[PDB]
């Protein structure tokens, strides 16, 4: 989840 | 509040045949993670929750994308890197069942209704808002979104396309065939990764990973 937590920041 | 117009202005936002088809499902999960932040209310979920949602819905939520796409297209299916991959093509690489299924059960059925990108959208939008999925720190307000995005999406068809009154329920019926599809695709992933001749990029291989 390495790839999307980074992604979903704001 | 969820207007269907914020749903269609996400979608307009972001507008071997088994490599370049997973080549092109690596591509587009970075683009799926801006189309959720631009539905409403979404960003505004837990952060974990966000998570879990695109976790959950990737790869129905790509499917639905995919397929839509495809409606102007004779017997197969175009790719976001722009390349058409035929039925024939498909067949070739030994994942011909699966591809006719995307063909009968969605591009097809899509085609004959004409249905339009903000149902798209929406039906999207309801596959993203599943409260089923396991772990959300709060079902509820996810259910309650989703019932937002229906109630909206029932309202447009009425408005719409009034002379269409089984319209709605037919979107809604085309979900357990793109959930089977989706779960089918997933087992064929797993396969491609566990043979190990078919090259998988990294956030492909992120959501192959098991959960936390
Ligand atoms: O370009 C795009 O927008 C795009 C985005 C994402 C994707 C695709 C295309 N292709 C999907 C696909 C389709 C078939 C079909 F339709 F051709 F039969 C067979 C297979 C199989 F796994 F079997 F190889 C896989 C992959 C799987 C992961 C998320 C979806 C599903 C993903």
């Amino acid at each position: 989840h390495k790839i999307l937590h980074r992604l979903l920041q704001d | 509040d969820m207007p269907v117009e914020r749903i269609l202005e996400a979608e307009l936002a972001v507008e071997d045949p088994v490599t370049n088809i997973c080549q092109a499902a690596d591509k587009q999960l970075f683009t799926l993670v801006e189309w959720a932040k631009r539905i409403p209310h979404f960003s505004e979920l837990p952060l974990d929750d966000q998570v879990i949602l695109l976790r959950a819905g990737w790869n129905e939520l790509l499917i639905a994308s995919f397929s839509h796409r495809s409606i102007a297209v004779k017997d197969g299916i175009l790719l976001a890197t722009g390349l058409h991959v035929h039925r024939n093509s498909a067949h070739s690489a030994g994942v011909g069942a699966i591809f006719d299924r995307v063909l009968t059960e969605l591009v097809s059925k899509m085609r004959d209704m004409q249905m339009d990108k903000t149902e798209l959208g929406c039906l999207r939008a309801i596959v993203l808002f599943n409260p089923d999925s396991k772990g959300l720190s709060n079902p509820a307000e996810v259910e309650a979104l989703r019932e937002k995005v229906y109630a909206s999406l029932e309202a447009y068809c009425k408005h719409k396309y009034p002379e269409q009154p089984g319209r709605f329920a037919k979107l809604l019926l085309r979900l357990p065939a793109l959930r089977s599809i989706g779960l089918k695709c997933l087992e064929h992933l797993f396969f491609f990764k566990l043979i190990g001749d078919t090259p998988i990029d990294t956030f492909l291989m992120e959501m192959l990973e098991a959960p936390h």
